[PDB]
């Protein structure tokens, strides 16, 4: 059993790192000073348009506009790229691709957006965020500042991220976190849970071997970080009503088609 | 399945 546990968390952790590109610790390094664009403004945000390339498309729309739409618009390009890359890592979770295909597209949608959060939470301080594969660091402050609703649709991951990073998590343990929070056996619209539920027990076996290895002096780590879970949920159902107010009062601007099959019919 | 964008990402 140990040592089966140990090969599920080798194994989870070596498709966690060809899944995302920029870790934890590459992006640790990164933030400690262990030479990125910064972005304090629009002008900078504009000059640092060329920090990688850019974020095109950058269509021919979101090319536009005042500050805040043009940041709200150029999240949803990197954050259709973290689906992808999660939904390539969830194909890695062994007994996943085995699940019925309705159960999986809804495990997924349900559950991207808080290893979204999760993952993003790596490449936070408190001062700000990088972006770009580390090539560019958005302060916080810049992004509080953004008005219309647009402003605390990122203060709140901030507000966890710090509280998360307390928990000093290194890459082998988030590997088995994330593969936890996918396979979540109380998603609406599941059609059979039995045997999503049968796989959780396994992850979370082997999360809880790992945190006790990995973070020996750590008292009830296991147990601090599915206190996490919650303020996840909390994360991610605050963002979907922003998301709501948005298609509302703000102009009709443009949603990636990926984004509304997610987004439609979910809370 | 009516999130076929989705269905294909995990259809290999
Ligand atoms: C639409 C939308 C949205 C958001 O969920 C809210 C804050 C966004 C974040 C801000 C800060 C930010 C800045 C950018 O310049 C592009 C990206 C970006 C985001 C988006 C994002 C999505 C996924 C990641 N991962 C998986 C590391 C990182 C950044 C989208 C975020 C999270």
């Amino acid at each position: 059993e140990s040592a089966d546990l140990r090969a599920l968390a080798k194994h989870l952790y070596d498709s966690y790192i060809k899944s995302f590109p920029l870790t934890k610790a590459k992006a640790r390094a990164i933030l400690t000073g262990k030479s990125p664009f910064v972005i304090y403004d629009m002008n900078s945000l504009m000059m640092g348009e060329d920090k990688i390339k850019f974020k095109h498309i950058t269509p021919l729309q979101e090319q536009s506009k005042e500050v805040a739409i043009r940041i709200f618009q150029g999240c949803q390009f990197r954050s259709v790229e973290a689906v992808q890359e999660i939904t390539e890592y969830a194909k890695s979770i062994p007994g996943f691709v085995n699940l019925d295909l309705n159960d999986q597209v809804t495990l997924l949608k349900y559950g991207v957006h808080e290893i979204i959060y999760t993952m993003l939470a790596s490449l936070m301080n408190k001062d700000g965020v990088l972006i770009s594969e580390g090539q560019g660091f958005m302060t916080r402050e810049f992004l509080k500042s953004l008005r219309k609703p647009f402003g605390d649709f990122m203060e709140p991951k901030f507000e966890f991220a710090v509280k998360f990073n307390a928990l000093e998590l290194d890459d082998s343990d988030l590997a088995i976190f994330i593969a936890v929070i996918i396979l979540s056996g109380d998603r609406p619209g599941l059609l059979n849970v039995k045997p999503i539920e049968d796989i959780q027990d396994n992850l979370l076996q082997a999360l809880e071997l790992q945190l006790k290895l990995n973070h020996p002096e750590s008292s009830q780590l296991f147990a601090k970080l599915l206190q996490k879970m919650t303020d996840l949920r909390q994360i991610v159902t605050e963002h979907v009503q922003l998301l709501q107010v948005i298609k509302k009062t703000e102009t009709d601007m443009s949603l990636h088609p990926l984004l509304q099959e997610i987004y439609k019919d979910l809370y | 399945e009516r999130h076929k964008i989705l269905h294909r990402l995990l259809q290999e």
